[PDB]
RNA sequence: UUGUUAGGACCUAAACUCAAUAACGAAAGUAAUUCUAGUCAUUUAUAAUACACGACAGCUAAGACCCAAACUGGGAUUAGAUACCCCACUAUGCUUAGCCAUAAACCUAAAUAAUUAAAUUUAACAAAACUAUUUGCCAGAGAACUACUAGCCAUAGCUUAAAACUCAAAGGAC
């Protein structure tokens, strides 16, 4: 009929979904320096979702992984441990106006 | 006579692909005080602002480059049955074109 | 080569130094705001109590005993008395959320003491006792 | 009780502004939601009404972030009139 | 042909694991190296083990 | 809005009487 | 329903307003000394 | 309604993922307009007729003939 | 089953140290099991201060110990461990690496109007 | 009781057919590899495995009435031990006999 | 009511199929060329104020009518009152928009 | 008594942030950590006179007891306070064994498989509509979550559930 008529197929210029910066990482409740990247300098407290930016998933493995390194005596509670304070900013908080 | 199916297929705009990060020449049409309205070859006109150096440059009829972003802006909102189009498309000036 | 709000760790050597003390000796200023009576006591780094007031002790009764005003002069009370014992600086670990909470670190500043840090010690219970009940008013 | 003392909610005075560390110390301690937690823990709220409570703030961050990304998409349109006469 | 490789595997690492006769050569070979769990990820999404 | 009102005043007027 | 529940377009008194009063300036001087409301 | 997807964007999409855009700029009011990306597509079906059954071969190839007309291609990965 | 001990000791000079791993290690097997690697993590200070057997302790040393026991010894192995003068706090886990990171393509856009849907009923 | 109980020498089932091939397994591996180092879910397998053999004509399909209520016979002998010491466990006094009146229900329509 | 028209989706934009235009243009011009020659009235009614002045313009070339502007209510279901007791009202409208 | 304690003891009770999450369970219900046990295939719908469960409050017996708190006492308030507010304190909330079987036990939606067009706002409002299958249930309101009856560890209890008589309405959504 028409050799120029479209042809069936899965969009080529299809753009890969975003991933989450611990998208594909091991989260270990050993790895305090990951774990304190996601919890307050001054309180010690775990932020949402809406501030780590991560998926469900990934945020349910550091929760789990910071409360079970809290509790067997790897990870302060309180506040952050001043060791961990020099590493990256993942979190969108700003505690300085 | 050539087809429709034939004039798509080889149209520049079918050649673009998606209009995400391409750049396209446009033509200034009609300006008010200091936003430029350009035709860049598709359904909608962008928008831009002139830019601070050689603001004078750009007059009407003048050829100027262009990053697209989208070809139509629109969104949907809670409650709503259809997108909400603002009958205009998003590119970023870039400046004006080389005559040469 | 910037101030850091964070204080210093303990256990660690640092430049940091009040009138040749360390941020460890430096004495603290325990601050209770309640929301009737604001209370204040500084005490040594080797805990000994140096000097202590208090909206009640300065003479406030009942509501005025819970102005800002008056734990204002509860600060100032407990400088003059710290300033004898010889303090010039002092760490504020501010306990309580009431009204004369920022009130009695103001007076400390008042009464000639040098605040170098702010704690916070409100107690936060994580899940502990069931508090009373709401009133109905 | 079994942590240290003065490295959890401790900021440090700058040039003696006493003032300034406190009123940080209070935008750290209402970012971290204590703030909030110890006013509302004054009383008991019971299990039904904080459930209500939490369902309703939900409800009310997602239609006032729709709204104010239906005012920010027609934010661009609110221009000079190009038809003016038309 | 997997089991059978797991299977070897599993042999291959035998080999080295603890018994009463290597105890406390393996106990002091353990307190000289220590080791780190420790890194830290980038808003790339790097890892940036120090 | 009267029926569980009336089903309430009706069960008041029983646990009352029953009581006496 | 949320744009539906959100648009939302549709001597006793006196001793009663002397407690109500005192609590609300008591309680309204508090949110106002926190960034909780805002900054 | 059916997607409008040609043969040739099975190819735009690669000669985008490893170029990007050519640096020249698209003019969409030139309704005979040759874009560096459609003559990519253009030499790229000329190998294939010849009878070239490897997508990789057909990719570095075309790369190469490009090269000699003079085109820039830029294999930006950023 | 594969489970990895979380080991926190008193601190001690490496003598004792090594005395407290040889009768530790030792446990594991005299319960049954089969002790694949020994880690050292080094001794550190406490993220508080943990009282054990009537004595505050403010620094420990970190180890490892991954094996194999029946389900029955993880009980046994603890209760032991508990009543050991030199042990700060022991923990046994599941080994982390019986567990395998799994695999995630991205996250797919959810309309927010599933989402009132879901926090409506809620 | 009943008259099979898998030894704690035997292998899993992932590899019960694949350590005989293996010409030398240590002891050590073989040790790890049977039901003395497994959970008790590996051990409920090989006994539903056994059964199948000495009572299906093809131990091959387990879709079949009687395989199925092989299987629930397992099950039901485990729920019977649990609930042997979780006296007050509520849920699995539920699923012991949610599935004795499962199998009754495919018993009767072997009959 | 309009994927009857539409040829397809490329790359989220509709296309129009230009086959069926052709068709449907072609009776629309004949249908409005009949009523001209009968001396029909003819009103060109758009609202889209970019082509407002344009649309004035041809429908004085034509010899015919436009209304671009804001419509009010009764307008053509209540002309006699808006316009006079004998008002011819139009015999066709063709909506550019 | 109070404040401080980088002093000691206790291991009672409850589980911040995470949670802007929407998972698990038949429902009730369930989110401190670890480990053990553990949810799984009947084609699908359809069950009581049987079996097993069932928030909170309450009963029985032995314990626990930080905090909260019916009742009770004290203080104030008011023409009166038998309440609201303040202080003290008990049953009770906890554990171990039973019992009781009640909720606006509500997503005020029986389950299951369809379809989205039948020119279906087929009232309106909720939650778009609608077909088929099977069971349960309903037949004006009040009298009546009542009387009597039978069953039940329940004894001021629960489930089952009328009539006389009265009215011309009751009721629902806007
Ligand atoms: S997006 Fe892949 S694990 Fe988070
Ligand atoms: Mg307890
Ligand atoms: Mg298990
Ligand atoms: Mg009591
Ligand atoms: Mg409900
Ligand atoms: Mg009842
Ligand atoms: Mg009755
Ligand atoms: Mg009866
Ligand atoms: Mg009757």
């Amino acid at each position: 009929s028409n050799e120029d008529l479209p042809v069936p197929m899965e969009n080529p210029y299809k753009e890969p979904l975003k991933k989450c910066v611990l998208c594909e990482k091991r989260v270990d409740y050993k790895n305090v320096q990951l774990l304190s990247q996601f919890i307050s300098p001054f309180t010690g407290c775990i932020y949402g979702r809406h501030i780590t930016g991560l998926c469900g998933k990934k945020q349910r493995e550091i929760t789990k992984a910071i409360k079970r390194a809290q509790k067997m005596g790897f990870m302060p509670v309180t506040y952050k441990d001043p060791a961990y304070l020099k590493d990256p900013r993942v979190c969108n908080i700003r505690y300085r106006e | 006579v050539e087809s429709f199916a034939s004039m798509l297929r080889h149209s520049p705009l079918t050649q673009l692909g998606p209009a995400k990060d391409k750049l396209v020449i446009g033509r200034i049409f009609h300006i008010v005080e200091d936003d430029l309205y350009i035709d860049f070859g598709g359904k909608f006109h962008c928008v831009c602002k002139r830019p601070d150096v050689d603001g004078e440059k750009y007059q009407r009829g003048t050829r100027v480059r262009l990053r697209l972003l989208d070809l139509e802006l629109t969104s949907r909102f809670l409650g709503g049955t259809t997108d909400t189009t603002i009958l205009e498309a998003d590119a970023v000036l870039l400046g004006l074109q080389e005559i040469r | 080569s910037r101030f850091s709000l964070y204080p210093p760790v303990p256990g660690q050597e640092s430049s940091l130094q009040w009138a040749g003390m360390k941020f460890e000796d430096v004495p603290i200023a325990h601050i209770k705001a309640t929301y009737n009576n604001t209370q204040i006591q500084v005490v040594s780094a080797t805990n000994a109590s140096l000097a202590r007031a208090s909206c009640g002790t300065e003479g406030f009764r009942n509501a005025k005993k819970g102005t800002g005003i008056a734990a204002q002069t509860a600060g100032i009370a407990a400088a003059a008395k710290a300033t004898g014992k010889g303090v010039t600086h002092i760490r504020v670990v501010v306990k309580g959320m009431g009204p004369g909470r920022w009130s009695a670190i103001k007076g400390l500043t008042m009464g000639g003491l040098e605040v170098i840090s702010i704690t916070d010690n409100t107690p936060v219970p994580h899940x502990g006792c069931r508090p009373r009940k709401a009133r109905r008013l | 009780a079994k942590h240290l003392k003065f490295i959890a909610r401790t900021v440090m005075v700058q040039e003696g502004n006493v003032e300034g560390a406190y009123r940080t110390l209070n935008r750290i301690l209402t970012t971290d939601g204590l703030t909030e937690v110890i006013s509302r823990r004054r009383y008991y709220e019971k299990p039904c009404r904080r459930r209500q409570r939490e369902s309703y703030e939900t409800c009310r961050r997602i239609y006032n972030m729709e709204m104010a990304r239906k005012i920010n998409f027609l934010m661009r349109k609110n221009r000079a009139d190009p038809w003016l006469g038309c | 042909q997997l089991k059978e490789q797991e299977v070897l595997k599993l042999q291959e690492e035998a080999k080295n694991f603890i018994t009463r006769e290597n105890l406390e050569a393996r106990i002091e070979e353990a307190l000289d190296s220590p080791k780190s769990y420790n890194w830290a990820v980038t808003k790339e999404g790097q890892v940036v083990r120090n | 809005v009267l029926k569980i009102r009336r089903r309430k005043m009706n069960h008041h007027k029983y646990r009352k009487l029953v009581k006496r | 329903n949320l744009l539906k529940k959100f648009a939302s377009k549709t001597k006793e008194d006196s001793i009663r307003l002397r407690v109500l009063n005192g609590l609300l300036y008591k309680s309204l001087t508090e949110l106002l000394c926190t960034p909780q409301v805002s900054q | 309604i059916q997607d409008i997807f040609y043969q040739e964007d099975q190819i735009r999409a690669k000669f985008f993922a490893t170029y990007g855009s050519g640096q020249k700029a698209f003019d969409l009011f030139n309704p005979n307009f040759k874009s560096t990306c459609q003559r990519f597509v253009e030499k790229y079906t000329e190998l294939q007729n010849l009878g070239e059954t490897d997508e990789e071969k057909l990719f570095v190839e075309t790369g190469k003939a490009l090269l000699a007309e003079g085109i820039i291609l830029r294999r930006v990965r950023e | 089953p594969r489970y990895e001990l979380a080991l926190i000791l008193k601190a001690m000079r490496r003598p004792e140290t090594a005395a407290a791993l040889k009768r530790t290690i030792e446990s594991l097997m005299d319960r049954g099991a089969i002790v694949r690697n020994l880690e050292s993590l080094g001794e550190r200070a406490l993220p508080y201060r943990i009282s054990s057997h009537s004595q505050q302790h403010s620094r420990g040393g970190y180890f490892l110990v991954d094996f194999y026991a029946p389900t029955s010894a993880v009980e046994n192995i603890l209760e032991h461990l508990a009543r050991d003068i030199d042990v700060v706090r022991p923990n046994i886990v599941k080994h982390p690496l019986t567990q395998e990171v799994k695999e995630c393509d991205g996250i797919v856009p959810v309309p927010l109007e599933e989402k009132l849907y879901s926090t409506k009923r809620r | 009781k009943q008259d099979d109980e898998p030894p704690s020498s035997a292998f899993i089932k992932e590899y019960k057919d694949i350590i005989p091939n293996i010409e030398k397994v240590d002891d050590v591996v073989k040790r790890i590899l049977s039901l003395e180092m497994a959970s008790r879910k590996e051990k409920l397998k090989i006994k539903q495995e056994q059964l199948m053999n000495k009572i299906v004509e093809n131990p091959e399909d387990s879709r079949t009435l009687e395989a199925q209520i092989i299987a629930l016979t397992v099950r039901i002998r485990n729920y019977e031990e649990h609930m042997q010491k979780h006296r007050k466990d509520k849920a699995h006094k539920r699923h012991l006999l949610m599935s004795i009146d499962r199998r009754k229900k495919l018993l009767k329509i072997l009959r | 009511f309009m994927e009857p028209y539409i040829f397809g989706n490329r790359l989220g934009q509709d296309i129009i199929d230009l086959d069926q235009t052709a068709l449907n243009l072609q009776l629309a011009l004949n249908f409005t060329a009949h009523v001209a020659y009968r001396k029909g009235i003819i009103l060109f009614v758009s609202r889209n104020r970019q082509f407002s002045h344009l649309i004035e313009t041809t429908a004085q070339a034509c010899g015919e009518y436009a209304h671009t502007r804001y419509f009010k209510g009764g307008l053509l279901t209540n002309a006699q009152l808006l316009f006079g007791p004998s008002v011819r009202l139009p015999d066709l409208i063709i909506f550019l928009h």
